[PDB]
RNA sequence: AAAUACCGGCACGAGACCGAUAGUCAACAAGUACCGUAAGGGAAAGUUGAAAAGAACUUUGAAGAGAGAGUUCAAGAGGGCG
RNA sequence: GUGCGAAUCGGUCGUCCGACCUGGGUAUAGGGGCGAAAGACUAAUCGAACCAUCUAGUAGCUGGUUCCCUCCAAAGUUUCCC
RNA sequence: UGGUAAGCAGAACUGGCGCUGCGGGAUGAACCGAACGCCGGGUUAAGGCGCCCGAUGCCGACGCUCAUCAGACCCCAGAAAA
RNA sequence: CCGCCGCAGGUGCAGAUCUUGGUGGUAGUAGCAAAUAUUCAAACGAGAACUUUGAAGGCCGAAGUGGAGAAGGGUUCCAUG
RNA sequence: CCGACUUAGAACUGGUGCGGACCAGGGGAAUCCGACUGUUUAAUUAAAACAAAGCAUCGCGAAGGCCCGCGGCGGGUGUUG
RNA sequence: CCUACUAUCCAGCGAAACCACAGCCAAGGGAACGGGCUUGGCGGAAUCAGCGGGGAAAGAAGACCCUGUUGAGCUUGACUC
RNA sequence: CCAAGCGUUGGAUUGUUCACCCACUAAUAGGGAACGUGAGCUGGGUUUAGACCGUCGUGAGACAGGUUAGUUUUACCCUACU
RNA sequence: CGGCCGGAAAGGGGGCCGCCCUCUCGCCCGUCACGCACCGCACGUUCGUGGGGAACCUGGCGCUAAACCAUUCGUAGACGAC
């Protein structure tokens, strides 16, 4: 593996990575932003709230037609949703981390996500049928998410 | 080529901005013009709509058709308990137009007033007006109290006075009072200030204000209606039936080559909830209060002189989706503007009145307060059980 | 008979030719997969490394997947990988 | 009407012992068949099916026609021509 | 020359645009000035010089005209009899 | 793998509704609406609006959404994972 | 002694409702066209178009009339008259 | 005015046509109907539901008309068989 | 003459624009906006393919003759407006 | 230096007196000598205790709040908003 960013010492930091998993990349880009500058215990309390549509995540760059939310405005924004699979699918992540962090020996309640990331995996086809004997694609849009943490206050 | 049979259009375009208006209260947009030749006087009230109900009278105008015959007019009960005065504020004649001088409040204010300055009140500490308060129980605070008048009288042209609704006395839900800029009308600056002060932290009725067959001017908010379609909203000629993706709408929206869409072409959205301010609603009486006096509590508001029975306003089952009318009330002709528990702003007229329909002197002979909760028979709980004898109940 | 002709067939030797969208349709399980009732039509598709030395073991998870170790000049070459 | 569908769905409709409806077997083949006749049907193809070859058919007509610098630089007029 | 006339159809002569930028005409294939290698100084053409906008911010000259639709620059962009 | 002197050409792309492959914006959008209808508990399980068992409420209503064949399909049959 | 389905009539009765849901023809005076039933452009025309029975001519007594076939002591009508 | 199924908001899943660059107007001139140019109006992030004025919107190298020394189906008193 | 602020209608026949008549009325003035306005409708008229009649043609067919039946697609993009 | 009086069209920093207050200088002619006299040279000299922000000191005086979500309402409502 080659990450994105080096941690800034490779003491402090453990690292978590996850390649083809099958969510929604827009959908994971935008709870990825909203978990970036959190304290690792305040993204767990978080994305426990967008699985039970407690709190929202605001859709900033891919936000074509995303309705709009009251929940949105902790955020100074207009649009917002509870993404449920995406919530799951970097809270798994997180739960790996401070795994990572445990192994590699650190104090695990002062751990601050540094740099996360979500690339675009390679798109999986199949087929929809459509008027007058037409097939169309309806390929799925995975993703790859790695993440850095790092101890602090 | 040109319109082949002409029409009139769909709507007026004065009320243009058909949105919902960003004010649940009606602001009075122009408080009428005075003259120190008067003596000073309130311009404006706070009232809350409860209901509607006939009125049976004897017309007064002659030649007409109707003269020295009996009528069946829709009245519209708007209760009004008396309000509170908390504050006096000051404006200048500027040349970008009429600017805010100097706004002085009085100690005491009720927490129902207190409520209008808060979103939470429940999560809050009430330290609203704790340190404003201070000034009236000090000798150097007083100083200011003192040459902030001194300077309202000098300089400030325009004195209107914050009145503010007991909600505390209403049967809604909220307690929240409303709190309104009304304008003090009458004489000189300094006789009118010296007026405001002395009505400061008391409480002002509806004789004071409003009198008996004056024309008034109701300012309220319409009753909202949601997202309608065109011929639901501009009322346009529906299409005919036979009509492919849709008939409830307009066929064509402007011409090619202005090549826009026009302002006055008929679209679909917000209708009702819009700030409105219907004139010359004629005042038939101004009831009473549910006074207490030997113990015996009475309530014949709607005791006309050619009936002598003690039914109150107050119909048999009180008014409906409103509750149970027990304060001092005004009585207008015809329909006033929005919803039941609507806050009502009554204003004064801005015109002249020396008409005969404008001068004409009312004479109630009947009230109905028939149920309004189905197809009433029986005015009052003992015509009732006179007529019906008595049930198994008993 | 001999001298002449020969894009089929069996075997060879060569080239100022092409170098995997080129050169045969076919460098590979190609007249293959697949399509058409049939006659017929007809593809895509080469490369880890010198050597599998193809990652024991610890650890998080239901698992895919990770984090450390480890092999190699190199995984910034990890099995469709110059 | 980017359909449920390269002709479908709903209501409402025509006929319902006869010139009726229908499965299999069988005969007719491309300037040919078959047609209670619409140039209709002949495998989503019909005023001449489908497949391969002649064949890279011909086009006074459309469209394109790939590096730099310097030097010279036009014509839309005469006569004849299905 | 034909046509009531046409930003119409057809000729002679010379000059242009097409094949050609540049300064002026606010704008514009053809008008007016003038044709171009890459630059500094000077000065002109045709047009300009209230402000946009380089230049009259001259103590410019002499008259004319008041418009409840003033007037204001080749081609040229809206007028007559009376 | 290249310089110089000669030699040879399938020798230079922005366009051809160019060929082949690859990726955008639209867009987390259109949409996932024909034929009445779902619900409470328990089990197995890491995980249940959808599996399975029970209880209730329903539909097909013998020209059936039921039991058997013909043509066509070719292991789709059955058990266990 | 043993009966299985009808039919007609009467009394009383209900808030004049009673083929109570479902099933289930609107009618009349004419004009044009085609007799009627039947058929037709599958995927924009179901019609007054085609057909039709009835009517009327034309060909031929077989080595023949009408038609097929590259060919023939070849073939269809014809197991006909 | 009422009902059902949508549209609408959410979890999960998730295409397509189309697209020089793109996207606010009045007049001027211009291939005589400008989103871009000239002179004026003027110009405030990111967006949701709608709507059908405009993009001389999409769709398909006009099925009308003409030309081509391009054709095909049919006809006959065309020419040659 | 100043003067476009507000009006300028309901019907019989016709696909009609236009026409003409009945009735009402203050009055029943004339126009433009791609001869406003089809992803707004409609499809009566024209203007494909089926058929009938009349005139013309030897015929196939023709009619600026009459007649009847004949598929009206898409917005989820940018702006405009709400 | 503390008070004595004004300022509202976009309040504006000033006028005047006492005393608390300390010189006898300040302005203008003439003597008296001095200061990096930096050896011909460029952004010199100001309004500047400017504007805007991260922070570290050392003193006092003072203050302990509301918004949004979540819940509820139904005068409101596609969703937000209210």
């Amino acid at each position: 593996v080659r990450y994105s960013l080096d941690p800034e010492n490779p003491t402090k930091s453990c690292k978590s990575r996850g390649s083809n998993l099958r969510v929604h990349f827009k959908n994971t880009r935008e709870t990825a932003q909203a978990i970036k500058g959190m304290h690792i215990r305040k993204a767990t309390k978080y994305l426990k709230d967008v699985t039970l549509k407690k709190q929202c995540v605001p859709f900033r760059r891919y936000n074509g037609g995303v309705g709009r939310c009251a929940q949105a405005k902790q955020w100074g924004w207009t649009q917002g949703r509870w993404p449920k699979k995406s919530a799951e699918f970097l809270l798994h992540m997180l739960k790996n981390a401070e795994s990572n962090a445990e192994l590699k020996g650190l104090d695990v309640d002062s751990l601050v996500i540094e740099h996360i990331q979500v690339n675009k995996a390679p798109k999986m086809r199949r087929r929809t049928y459509r008027a007058h004997g037409r097939i169309n694609p309806y390929m799925s849009s995975p993703c790859h998410i790695e993440m850095i943490l790092t101890e602090k206050e | 080529s040109h319109r082949k049979f002409s029409a009139p259009r769909h709507g007026s375009l004065g009320f243009l901005p058909r949105k919902r208006s960003s004010r649940h209260r009606g602001k009075v947009k122009s408080f009428p013009k005075d003259d120190p030749s008067k003596p000073v006087h309130l311009t404006a009230f706070l009232g809350y709509k409860a209901g509607m109900t006939h009125i049976v009278r004897e017309v007064d105008r002659p030649g007409s058709k109707v003269n020295k015959k009996e009528v069946v007019e829709a009245v519209t009960i708007v209760e009004t308990p008396p309000m509170v005065v908390v504050g006096i504020v000051g404006y200048v004649e500027t040349p970008r137009g009429l600017r805010t001088f100097k706004t002085v409040f009085a100690e005491h204010i009720s927490d129902e007033c207190k409520r209008r300055f808060y979103k939470n009140w429940h999560k809050s500490k009430k330290k609203a007006f704790t340190k404003y308060c201070k000034k009236w129980q000090d000798d150097a605070g007083k100083r200011q109290l003192d040459k902030d008048f001194s300077s309202m009288k000098k300089y400030c042209q325009v004195i209107r006075v914050l009145a503010h609704t007991q909600m505390r006395l209403l049967p809604l839900r909220q307690k929240k009072a409303h709190l309104m800029e009304i304008q003090v009308n009458g004489g000189t600056v300094a006789e009118k200030l010296d007026w405001a002060r002395e009505r400061l932290e008391q409480q002002v009725p509806v004789s004071q204000v409003f009198g008996q067959d004056e024309m008034i001017d109701v300012i309220g908010v319409t009753k909202g209606k949601g997202y309608k379609g065109v011929t639901s909203r501009w009322h346009t000629k529906k299409l005919p039936r036979k009509t492919h993706r849709g008939l409830r709408k307009v066929a064509c929206i402007g011409a090619w080559h202005p090549a826009r869409v026009a302002f006055s072409v008929a679209r679909a959205g917000q209708k009702g909830y819009h700030h409105r301010t219907e004139i010359n609603k004629k005042i038939y009486k101004i009831g009473q209060g549910y006074l207490i006096k030997d113990g015996k509590l009475i309530k014949n508001n709607a005791s006309t002189d050619y009936d002598l029975s003690d039914k109150s306003i107050n119909p048999l089952g009180g008014f409906v989706h409103y509750g149970e009318v027990t304060n001092d009330f005004v009585m207008l002709k015809g329909c006033v503007v929005g919803t039941k528990k609507r806050v009502l702003t009554l204003r004064k007229s801005l015109l002249v009145q020396t008409k005969r329909r404008a001068l004409e002197k009312i004479d109630l002979k009947f009230i109905d307060t028939t149920s309004k909760f189905g197809h009433g028979r029986f005015q009052t709980v003992e015509e009732k059980k006179a007529f019906m004898g008595p049930l198994k109940k008993d």
